[PDB]
């Protein structure tokens, strides 16, 4: 177990996935629908 | 089929030049949350 | 104490044109393994 | 023969953007002297 230093770099994912994680997160991951193919991106910021 | 394959890398150098220069800036990328939309959604759904 | 600062975020920007360059030009950092010092080590040893 | 002509002049430059960025970082470059080798190769002889 380890805690990020800093942002990690987007990654993507589905919606039931995307919002997965930002019930663990919350306030430390970061999570949008990309528009044109529905899915999600998800980012990781900084003491996750 | 098109020789362009190396106009392709040559356009993914400057995005890192474009990427690591806007950082330095703090010019913010996705920030994108939930803000206007839904509450508009809430109340075009009312 | 010392001013000198925002002389240390100068280095790590040029640090980052230099690590990206690098990696085009295909010049291999980090390649040390194991190959001479430790078959010397045990021509030593023996 | 192949038109890539132009993509070894734009090799060329990075590789002075690379040349000159690590001088400033002072990073050593033609540093091998007579060190290790000979002294492995004078144990390897006896």
């Amino acid at each position: 177990s380890v805690f990020l230093d800093k942002d990690f770099t987007f990654v993507v994912s589905s919606e039931a996935d995307a919002r997965a994680f930002v019930q663990f997160d919350p306030e430390h991951t970061v999570a949008r629908p990309l528009p044109d193919s529905s899915d999600w991106e998800v980012t990781r910021k900084a003491g996750t | 089929s098109a020789a362009l394959g190396e106009f392709a890398e040559k356009v993914t150098g400057p995005d890192g030049v474009l990427a690591s220069a806007a950082r330095l800036v703090l010019n913010q990328l996705g920030l994108s949350d939930v803000v206007t939309t839904p509450e508009a959604a809430t109340d075009a759904e009312l």
